[PDB]
């Protein structure tokens, strides 16, 4: 008879280590509704949050769900042992990707633009805190991605391999869905 | 896998067994609605003991009720959560005629 | 159950070396390439001893120089820059670092398993560790020296407006540094417990040490991530223009929100695996079981629960915190640390108790912790801790409870394992001098502080008045710091003299009755741990494999009053 | 991972309800020696840690449906049950040691906050990473 | 609470080193304070008991010469008695937190109806003091006394905003000083000389705390109770306003600094000076009607002190102080 | 259909499955040189070649 179906080692790794990040952007929520808890009393929070763009923020939110679809689309041509479709999948990923930090670096390129930047207030601060360091994030997994691609082209594509596009995968959809959280946050419930 | 073997004269540890409460998600989520329903038992004790020295003179008859409410909501659904996971063990036990 | 044909001319393996015998250049590239997690938690634990001896050395010069009124031989500055680093290395270099060796060292051996989950990135977390804490300790070579702000580091002290120099930055990255080295130690714990335990060992025949690792996992991977987002966010205050920590934005109790909601849980994890670990201790030398096994395991995850909760008894004096709530909680949590407290107790009841070192470590220990928890709950009332709050009685309850449980107990750990982290057992009498010495030198140092700060000696003072009235208790207080400074030396020099000429071990378990998994294997173990697999079937393995005549009893006398399922009839068939 | 992925659901419950307690407690008790108003630091704390528990809970549990009987779970197993492969362990490697000096330069980097520091810690981190994880699969020497 | 210590040694043994307390709710803390060290010492020694007896009863040696042979019982679970064991601590902890709610609601509540409200003002590293309203009875005036002053206080008010333009902390400037309360008639607090605030007996008095610089924190022994001080205290949702019922003996107190604020931490003392409530009238009676005359003076009109009898200024040189003598003669 | 790294190991799909994102057939981690071979192999299998020298005296 075949063998047990065990768990995924590095897959429960992995998602521990997302929900470890959870908390990291746990504070950075913390210290955006403090400063909007403080800032709606005088009303400045409400002419300080006139100066966003919401039509960019949801084409950038469209690219970077997109980017996650992608990224699934990769993950089920890696678990049928098809190295060129999680080829394919993941570089248009990494495509998408690289379009998002663009999104977000033209964002801050035209926010200081027009006379928004860390110093100009507290909301400044907790803007581009907390959309830099989602960025930095965003940054990290397509240099994941990357590094993916790395791996299988020069070895030969095993399960080793598989199970490591499996577990960028989740990290990926984890900067998704806190990129959702975000947006909802900062652009929608403000 | 799939059925125990004992023979007789042979005491295990019960612990894990299919048969188990400890192996179900209701006796847990029991074990945490009981932890929390303490929490009322403190609400309603802070609201008289406020009582006892004239304060919260506006409020105290909406915590101690609210928190006696909290407390037997919480209770009862941890007790009885809990019986339920513990539910195969009884059965267990009319089965075999063996505690452990 | 299965008893197999015997086999021709069987020969035990041939089991390890014991230490001190290793050639030149024989663990050098071993040690920077290593990926074994028993060679990487014996560094683990050296490293952290070596933070340990550096801290303290600067609280013996903070009691120096509070021997007497006026500044003898440090100035103001000085002196808050000493206090502000013993305290971070204390915790953050030496606690957490020792909780984590001994947990890569013990772990797989107790579950049963060959390697850690990720074996590269246990090694990612001990170098980053060490990173970090060179990094923070980097400070003192600034000329304005190391942070000056206080272990907790409030704000707007920590503002760029008010806590210049670049020492106040490396104290931000250097415990930064330190907590991903934690979280890295962290995600392996669970990992390996949730996948690498042997055949037959369920759940719930784990050791109870492994079950406070657990949950001190999980505690750890909730909040040094929350540190980690609160520090780079002081630092981006600092070095870029940021507003987020000013106080007209309320940046005072943000900060003080968060911190602590951070730093009550890394209290209890220091606590958690050093009770797990005299949990393990008392039971091998008093010849008795775990008294209320599951039951501990309830009040230890009853523990990891309510750590989430208490956070904001730290802050009864801000008039920010809502007083009742945040009391009863902190009440609450007494509770499942007093039952096992009841099970220590009970384990111990109508045993057979021999004195060997750890056990004597043990219960002193115990008889220290004691009186810190009930110190704690003092704390714990707000009307008490209006007066009580940032004084030398707060100092002398932390104190009490740290050094009972973390150096008291991380002693015994050590004596417990010496033998099977090294093949030597340590020198008997050296240990009994290094007991009374940290004992005496302890009692003496801190139970008189509680007066001193009742009396009115706020904490963090560097100089006092003459006429304040509290000269005599600090004297006395120096004088037995002294002796606590001076009982490490017969522990060093025990263990340099036992790793290199100590007694050899041959037996598996040297104390007899060891409970656990890893007594079961050789001392020290092979590279992969096993060279062979108990029948592991209850909460002893290693007892129940060494007295087999003792299993009808063990099984037996277990419950009081025990039903008569024995005689039940047979359930199956093979 | 049956007992493990189904224990993790006290904690998580414990949290939310401490986290609706807590924030009906602050927004509505006037108690003096205190101020009246939601909080928000500490709330989005325990939130957000009862969804990391949460989190840990569900996707165990959500495998462990699919699993088998694995014989370190079944109460009475043999020691023959699990002969085989247990899985592929990296057996030493110098680039965790690397990797933390390539962290510790960024942190000091950042620490006197000369931008050639970060840059360069940046780039030794990615590089450090990938040696790390092309470890045991970089190609054979070509001829 | 309402019930007294139990007095003579035990009493000092319990106190264990508190101050005695000069006000009613110091009386309270005070007595809640001895009540539960009875419990805890109860705690204490019946467990270091069972750790002796372990030390002594249970050992190896004396069974194995009884003959009880190598192992004992082997007992494991004692359901029922670890049960009532896990619910004594419950009751425990549950009946003082009823009694901890007691005194504790009884001291913060703000209600005392202050007579004298004093505005006080930390900063790196010495205290300020300024009287912000005196009842009609005790005031110059007949009427209530108000010491707000004007020109002073516009300063501060006007502060807030446009110094040319930065307003980056929610509009206001970040040098904001409109929450620091000044007042015509105040005590400032030197390296040269301890401050000292004139206080009646016999009245219900009011703190109105607040911050320049970093936190600080009141701190008052013979109160038996301490404050955070902090900068924008409306915006820290802290509560910046305490009363105490009375202070119910005259004499000189000490009180401290107990937040660590900065280097200075530990020269930050201040003192307390609670005088008879006839002389109290003459007091602000002086300081009002020849502002220019400094706190010493006025204190010598009194009859008492000119300076802080409790604790003299620090030396602030950093080499003479290194033979003990650290204390700087006032007079 | 789609291609497979001859590399991947064979398998019905109809009772079983290779490797998924939540479980597989193994406690560790899959061997990097596919879990489908049986080491050890012989000396001239390896490919390896010892070189005898020596040097001067
Ligand atoms: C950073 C290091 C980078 C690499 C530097 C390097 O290559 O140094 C090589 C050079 C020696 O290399 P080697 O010749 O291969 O060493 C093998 C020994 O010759 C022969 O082997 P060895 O068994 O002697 O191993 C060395 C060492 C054993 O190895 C280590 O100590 C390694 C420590 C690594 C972490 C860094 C600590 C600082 O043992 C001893 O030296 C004797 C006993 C030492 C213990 C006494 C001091 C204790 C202080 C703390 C208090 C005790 C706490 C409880 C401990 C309980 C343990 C069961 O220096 C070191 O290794 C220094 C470390
Ligand atoms: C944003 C910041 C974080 C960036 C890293 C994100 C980590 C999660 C990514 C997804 C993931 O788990 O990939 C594993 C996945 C599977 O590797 P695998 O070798 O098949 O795993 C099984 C091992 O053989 C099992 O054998 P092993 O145990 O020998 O190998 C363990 C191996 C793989 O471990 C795992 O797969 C499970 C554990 C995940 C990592 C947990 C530690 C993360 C770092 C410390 C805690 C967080 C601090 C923030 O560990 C690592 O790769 C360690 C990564 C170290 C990251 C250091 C970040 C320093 C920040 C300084 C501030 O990775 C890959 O194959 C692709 C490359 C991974 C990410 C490259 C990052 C690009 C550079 C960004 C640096 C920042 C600029
Ligand atoms: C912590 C403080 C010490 C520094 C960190 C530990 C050592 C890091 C460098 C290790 C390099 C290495 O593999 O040496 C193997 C080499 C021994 O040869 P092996 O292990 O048989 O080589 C196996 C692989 O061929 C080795 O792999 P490979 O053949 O691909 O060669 C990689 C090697 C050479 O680099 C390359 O192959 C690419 C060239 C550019 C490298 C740097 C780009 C930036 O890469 C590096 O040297 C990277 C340096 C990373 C420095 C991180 C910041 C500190 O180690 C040594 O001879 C000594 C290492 C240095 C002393 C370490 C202890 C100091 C105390
Ligand atoms: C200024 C202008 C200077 C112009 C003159 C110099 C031209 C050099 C051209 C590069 C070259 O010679 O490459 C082959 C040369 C040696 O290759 P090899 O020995 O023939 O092949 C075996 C591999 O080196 C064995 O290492 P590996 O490839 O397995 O792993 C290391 C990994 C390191 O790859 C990375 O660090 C990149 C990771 C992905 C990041 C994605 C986001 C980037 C934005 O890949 C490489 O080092 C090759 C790609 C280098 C460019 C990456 C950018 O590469 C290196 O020595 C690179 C090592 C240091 C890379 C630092 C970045
Ligand atoms: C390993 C390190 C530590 C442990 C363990 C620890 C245990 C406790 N602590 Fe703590 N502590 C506080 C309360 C407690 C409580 C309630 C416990 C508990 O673990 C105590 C339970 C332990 C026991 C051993 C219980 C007794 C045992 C038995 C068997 C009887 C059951 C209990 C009954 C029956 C109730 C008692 C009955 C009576 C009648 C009183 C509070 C506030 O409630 C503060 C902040 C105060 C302030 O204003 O800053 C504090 C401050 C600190 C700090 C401050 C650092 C800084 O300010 O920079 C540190 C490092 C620290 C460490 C540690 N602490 N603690
Ligand atoms: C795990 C946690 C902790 C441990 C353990 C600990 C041990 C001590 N403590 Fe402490 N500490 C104080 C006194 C002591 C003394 C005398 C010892 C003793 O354990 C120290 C003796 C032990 C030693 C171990 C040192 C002996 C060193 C020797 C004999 C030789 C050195 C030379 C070499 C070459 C070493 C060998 C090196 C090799 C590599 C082999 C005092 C007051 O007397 C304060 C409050 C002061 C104030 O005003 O704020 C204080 C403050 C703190 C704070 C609060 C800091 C803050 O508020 O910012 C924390 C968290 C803390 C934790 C801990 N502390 N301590
Ligand atoms: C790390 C360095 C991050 C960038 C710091 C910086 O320069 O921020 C300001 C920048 C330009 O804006 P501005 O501040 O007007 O110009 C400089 C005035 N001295 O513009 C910005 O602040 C753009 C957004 C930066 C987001 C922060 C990046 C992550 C920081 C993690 C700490
Ligand atoms: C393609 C590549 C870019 C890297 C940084 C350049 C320097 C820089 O930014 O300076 C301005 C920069 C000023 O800061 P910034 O303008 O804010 O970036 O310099 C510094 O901050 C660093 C000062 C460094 C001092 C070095 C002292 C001498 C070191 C000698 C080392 C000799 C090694 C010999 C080895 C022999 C064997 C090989
Ligand atoms: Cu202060
Ligand atoms: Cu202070
Ligand atoms: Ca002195
Ligand atoms: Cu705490
Ligand atoms: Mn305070």
């Amino acid at each position: 008879v075949a063998a047990l179906n065990r768990p995924n080692m590095v897959s429960v790794g992995t998602i521990v280590f997302l929900s470890q990040e959870l908390m990291f952007f746990a504070g950075l929520f913390a210290m955006y509704f403090v400063s909007r808890a403080n800032g709606l009393a005088n009303g400045s929070w409400g002419e300080q949050t006139d100066h966003l763009n919401v039509p960019y923020a949801l084409l950038i939110t469209v690219i970077l769900v997109s980017s996650s679809v992608t990224c699934q689309f990769g993950v089920f041509a890696a678990e049928r042992g098809d190295v060129y479709g999680l080829r394919k999948w993941f570089l248009v990923t990494i495509i998408l990707g690289s379009i998002f930090v663009i999104g977000q670096g033209y964002e801050y390129i035209t926010l200081v633009g027009h006379g928004l930047t860390i110093q100009s207030s507290v909301y400044g601060s907790a803007f581009f805190i907390t959309t830099g360091f989602h960025a930095l994030h965003v940054i990290a997994g397509v240099m994941a991605f990357v590094v993916v691609l790395m791996r299988i082209h020069k070895s030969k594509f095993t399960p080793a391999q598989a199970t490591a596009a499996m577990v960028v995968s989740y990290y990926w959809h984890f900067v998704d869905v806190v990129w959702i959280g975000l947006f909802i946050t900062i652009y929608f419930i403000q | 896998p799939e059925r125990m073997h004992y023979i007789k004269g042979y005491v295990p540890v019960a612990y894990s067994s299919p048969h188990s409460s400890l192996e179900r998600s209701a006796t847990w989520l029991g074990m945490g609605f009981l932890l929390t329903a303490l929490a009322g038992v403190g609400a309603v004790l802070f609201a008289v003991g406020a009582n006892s020295v004239g304060q919260q003179q506006e409020h105290w008859v909406l915590y101690s009720i609210i928190g006696v409410v909290f407390a037997v909501v919480c209770t009862v659904l941890g007790t009885v959560l809990i019986i339920k996971g513990r539910a195969p063990y009884n059965r267990y036990v009319k089965e075999t005629g063996r505690t452990q | 159950t299965a008893v197999a044909p015997r086999v021709d001319g069987h020969v035990a393996p041939q089991r390890p070396e014991p230490t001190g015998h290793a050639r030149k250049g024989s663990k050098a590239w071993l040690m920077m390439t290593t990926t074994d997690h028993k060679q990487l938690g014996i560094m683990y634990i050296i490293m952290s001893f070596s933070f340990f001896f550096l801290g303290g050395l600067m609280a013996l010069l903070i009691r120096a120089e509070l021997f007497t009124p006026g500044l003898q031989f440090l100035s103001n500055e000085q002196f808050n820059q000493l206090f502000t680093m013993h305290g971070t290395v204390m915790l953050l270099l030496y606690g957490t670092p020792i909780v984590w060796g001994f947990a890569n060292y013990v772990l797989p051996l107790q579950i049963g398993a060959p390697d850690v989950a990720f074996p590269r990135l246990n090694a990612f977390g001990f170098w980053i560790t060490t990173v970090g804490g060179v990094a923070m300790l980097t400070g003192f070579l600034t000329p304005g020296g190391a942070a000056d702000f206080g272990w907790t580091m409030y704000s707007p002290l920590s503002d760029a407006i008010h806590s210049p120099g670049l020492g106040s930055d490396m104290w931000i990255v250097g415990v930064g540094a330190t907590g991903i080295g934690s979280v890295a130690s962290a995600i392996n714990m669970l990992t390996t417990i949730l996948c690498l335990r042997a055949p037959g060992m369920t759940m719930f025949r784990m050791p109870i040490f492994t079950w406070n690792i657990f949950v001190v996992s999980v505690l750890a991977l909730l909040i040094f991530p929350l540190l980690l987002a609160a520090a780079l966010g002081v630092l981006y205050d600092r070095k870029l223009g940021g507003h987020l920590y000013d106080p007209a934005n309320g940046g005072s109790l943000l900060w003080q929100h968060l911190f602590w909601f951070f730093g009550h849980p890394e209290v209890y994890v220091l606590a958690l695996p050093f009770f797990g670990i005299v949990s393990e201790i008392i039971p091998v030398f008093s010849r008795k079981p775990m008294f209320g096994y599951v039951g501990l395991i309830f009040a230890t995850l009853s523990i990891g629960a309510l750590s989430m909760a208490v956070w904001a008894h730290h802050m009864f004096v801000t008039g920010a915190v809502l007083l009742p709530f945040f009391s009863f909680m902190t009440f609450l949590i007494s509770v499942p640390t007093g039952v096992k407290f009841f099970n220590w107790v009970g384990t111990m009841w109508k045993g057979h108790i021999t004195w060997e070192t750890p056990m004597i470590w043990s219960v002193g220990f115990m008889a220290t912790f004691l009186f810190g928890g009930l110190t704690g709950i003092m704390l714990a009332s707000p009307p008490l801790d209006f007066h009580l709050a940032d004084s030398y009685f707060l100092i002398a309850h932390f104190h009490y409870t740290l050094f009972g449980t973390v150096v008291f107990a991380s002693c015994a750990g050590v004596y417990f394992w010496f033998p099977k982290m090294t093949g030597r057992m340590m020198d008997e009498r050296l240990g009994k001098i290094h007991f009374w010495l940290t004992f005496v030198g302890f009692h003496g140092t801190f139970l008189i502080q509680h007066w001193v700060g009742n009396m009115g000696m706020p904490r963090r003072y560097a100089d006092y008045l003459d006429s304040d009235g509290f000269t005599i208790y600090n004297q006395i207080s120096t004088v037995f710091s002294f002796l606590l400074g001076l009982s490490v030396i017969p522990f060093i020099w025990n263990v340099f003299k036992s790793w290199r000429y100590g007694e050899l071990v041959t037996v598996d378990d040297p104390w007899g009755y060891g409970n656990s998994l890893e007594w079961a294997t050789s001392c020290p173990p092979p590279r992969h741990n096993f060279a062979s697999l108990p029948r592991i079937r209850s909460e002893r393995p290693a007892f129940e494999l060494h007295y087999p005549h003792m299993i009808e009893r063990m099984r037996a006398e277990a419950h009081t009053g025990h039903h008569d399922d024995i005689n039940a009839p047979e359930l199956g068939t093979a | 991972m049956k007992s493990s992925a189904k224990l993790m659901y006290g904690p998580t419950v414990f949290m939310a309800a401490m986290a609706v307690i807590y924030i009906f407690a602050t927004m509505h008790v006037s108690d003096g020696g205190s101020v009246k108003g939601v909080e928000w630091v500490g709330s989005v704390a325990l939130v957000l840690s009862a969804g990391l528990t949460l989190m840990l809970g569900v996707y165990l549990h959500f495998t462990e449906v699919r699993v088998d009987v694995l014989p370190e779970d079944w109460e009475e197993a043999e020691v023959a049950d699990k002969a085989g492969t247990l899985g592929f362990f990296s057996p030493s490697s110098i680039w965790p040691a690397a990797m933390s000096g390539a962290v510790g330069f960024l942190a000091f980097g950042v620490v006197y906050f000369h931008y050639w520091m970060i840059a360069v810690g940046l780039m030794l981190l990615i590089f450090t990473i990938t040696k790390l994880n092309l470890q045991y699969g970089v190609p054979k020497e070509k001829h | 609470c309402e019930v007294a210590p139990p007095g003579g040694v035990l009493g000092d043994f319990l106190r264990m080193g508190w101050p005695d307390g000069i006000t009613p709710e110091a009386v309270a803390m005070g007595n809640f304070w001895s009540w539960v060290w009875v419990a805890a010492w109860i705690i204490g020694i019946i467990m270091w008991g069972l750790f002796l007896t372990a030390i002594f009863a249970w050992g190896a040696k004396r069974a194995e010469k009884r003959g009880e042979g190598e192992f004992p019982k082997q007992l494991q679970y004692n359901v029922p008695l670890e049960l009532v064991l896990t619910i004594v601590p419950i009751i425990i902890v549950m009946v003082l937190f009823f009694f901890t709610v007691q005194t504790q609601d009884k001291v913060t509540a703000l209600d005392k109806n202050p007579e004298v409200t004093v505005d006080v003002t930390a900063y790196q590293w010495n205290w300020k003091f300024g009287y912000s309203e005196i009842d009609g009875s005790l005031a110059p005036g007949g009427q209530d006394y108000q010491g707000s002053d004007p020109e002073r206080q516009a300063a501060a008010e006007a502060s807030k905003k446009d110094p040319s333009g930065d307003n980056p902390i929610h509009g206001n400037s970040k040098s904001d000083v409109s929450y620091l309360e000044f007042n015509r008639i105040e005590t400032l607090g030197t390296t040269d000389e301890i401050p000292v605030m004139v206080l009646p007996v016999n009245t219900p008095i009011e703190f109105n705390l607040a911050s320049a610089d970093v936190a600080h924190s009141f701190w008052v022994p013979e109160f038996l109770f301490k404050r955070d001080a902090y900068a924008h205290p409306e915006a820290n949702k802290s509560q910046r306003v305490f009363q105490i019922e009375e202070i119910t003996e005259e004499g000189a107190f000490v009180g401290r600094c107990a937040e660590m604020c900065g280097t200075y931490h530990a020269m930050m003392n201040f003192e307390l000076r609670v005088v008879d409530r006839d002389s109290f009238a003459e007091y602000i009676s002086f300081r009002d009607s020849n502002p220019d005359a400094t706190n010493a003076q006025a204190l010598e009109h009194i009859g008492q002190a000119p300076y802080a009898t409790s604790t003299s200024p620090f030396v602030s040189d950093r080499t003479a102080t290194r033979d003990g003598e650290n204390t700087q003669s006032n007079a | 259909k789609h291609f497979v790294d001859p590399a991947w190991p064979e398998h019905n799909p109809a009772d079983g499955h290779v490797v998924t994102e939540l479980i597989s057939k193994v406690a560790g981690a899959s061997s990097p040189w596919g879990d489908d071979k049986e080491f050890p192999v012989s000396a001239e299998e390896t490919g390896y070649v010892h070189p005898y020298t020596r040097i001067n005296r």
